[PDB]
């Protein structure tokens, strides 16, 4: 099985500059070009470069105007990309994605890498239980920066009638929500508890919905 | 850089129907070497972008027979025969003759089904946010469907605008069904100034909307 495994969400100050990495494994590394996508907003997709892994030569979309840099090391089967002098233009999910035989055929890609580019501080967010057949809980997740945050219920144990809600922005801190749906005959006679996570601030929260 | 121009951009489409998007491009995609690097990708919800059509025609290995690719110079065509619920998705059409890649906007492709009216929940605030000064009252308008809802706030009868944030989920894969949260945040001061708190859905499925209330007194 082709993986490629790229490195986690960055938040990088206005004017300052990001190395993310994609770990290839399930092939011969040196024998595929990788290349780099952005994509803006979830939805638009533009070509950063290309690497060919065998020789170091990058090739590079000249509206980058020279800000990106790819470098490859054979023996970790990794590829990175180093992106200057990031503006909040650049705040976008980075891909890397392997070609046949290179350059062409894009064939597989890697998860995603979230950079969001900023002046402001990282926030944890202030996590708050939302306690009110079937009944509906919740966990508003509120004041935060930057994205993203992973919210689960009963560490996996809940997963059917789970529904998370897109952040919002409002004022430079996002706000989002989370929707759980259990039978009556088991809550509250059973415990439910929300968990957040937010990477660039360390935390993790667990929330127990008790009745109010 | 080749515009590549992707047509329609939204598809709604019935489980069991046919569906098509056309891809055009500003300049033709033949190369000097015979082949025309015309392919299409797929980007579902909670997934990384997968290779769906390449070489116009080829077919990925993991993709069904109900994807076709066709098309010559500088127009092509994706038909899927008839859509599935694991169809629903982003589909990008890209070029790779040209120097740089470049990728259309993408066709987002949405399902169909019977209409169903939201289960509506609300929330007061936590005693955890009051504790610490705030107030933000939720609304869930949960796994409804046509997409398009509104939602009225009322506080002590009173019909209330401002302070008002709302958040839609993309179109469920497993029940095609949305989901909408409503967010009122008051100072914790002007939450104790008042009484009732009242949200209210408004979906084509009822002449009336649905209505539900929390009292502070209760």
């Amino acid at each position: 099985e082709v993986q490629l495994q790229q490195s986690g969400p960055e938040l990088v100050k206005t004017g300052a500059s990001v190395k993310i990495s994609c770990k290839a494994s399930g092939y011969s590394f040196t024998s595929y070009y990788m290349h780099w996508v952005k994509q803006s907003h979830g939805k638009s997709l533009e070509w950063i470069g290309e690497i060919n892994p065998y020789n170091g030569g990058a090739s590079y979309n000249q509206k980058i105007k020279g800000r990106a840099t790819f470098t490859v090391d054979t023996s970790s089967r990794t590829a990175y990309m180093q992106f200057n002098s990031l503006t909040s233009e650049d705040s976008a999910v980075y891909y890397c994605a392997r070609s046949i035989y290179g350059h062409s055929v894009l064939d597989y890609w890697g998860q995603g890498t979230s950079v969001s580019v900023s002046s402001a501080k990282t926030t944890p967010p202030s996590v708050y239980p939302l306690a009110p057949s079937m009944v509906t809980l919740g966990c508003l997740v509120k004041g935060y920066f930057p994205e993203p945050v992973t919210v689960t219920w009963n560490s996996g144990s809940l997963s059917s009638g789970v529904h998370t809600f897109p952040a919002v922005l409002q004022s430079d801190l996002y706000t989002l929500s989370s929707s759980v749906t259990v039978p009556s005959s088991t809550w509250p006679s059973q415990t439910v508890t929300c968990n957040v996570a937010h990477p660039a601030s360390s935390t993790k929260v667990d929330k127990k919905i008790v009745p109010r | 850089d080749v515009v590549m121009t992707q047509t329609p951009l939204t598809l709604s489409v019935t489980i069991g129907q046919p569906a098509s998007i056309s891809c055009k491009s500003s300049q033709s995609l033949l190369d000097s070497d015979g082949k025309t690097y015309l392919n299409w990708l797929l980007q579902r919800p909670g997934q990384s972008p997968k290779r769906l059509i390449y070489l116009v025609s080829k077919l990925d290995s993991g993709v069904p027979d109900r994807f076709t690719g066709s098309g010559s110079g500088t127009d092509f065509t994706l038909k899927i025969s008839r859509v599935e619920a694991e169809d629903l998705g982003v589909y990008y059409c890209w070029q790779g003759t040209h120097f740089p890649l470049t990728f259309g906007a993408g066709t987002k492709l949405e399902l169909k089904r019977a209409d169903a009216a939201p289960t509506v929940s609300i929330f007061p605030p936590s005693s955890e946010q009051l504790t610490s000064g705030g107030a933000s009252v939720v609304c869930f308008l949960n796994n409804f469907y046509p997409k398009d809802i509104n939602v009225k706030w009322k506080i002590d009868g009173s019909e209330r605008q401002n302070g008002v944030l709302n958040s839609w989920t993309d179109q469920d894969s497993k029940d095609s069904t949305y989901s909408m949260s409503s967010t009122l945040t008051l100072t914790k001061d002007e939450y104790e100034r008042h009484n009732s708190y009242t949200c209210e859905a408004t979906h084509k499925t009822s002449t009336s909307p649905i209505v539900k209330s929390f009292n502070r007194n209760e």
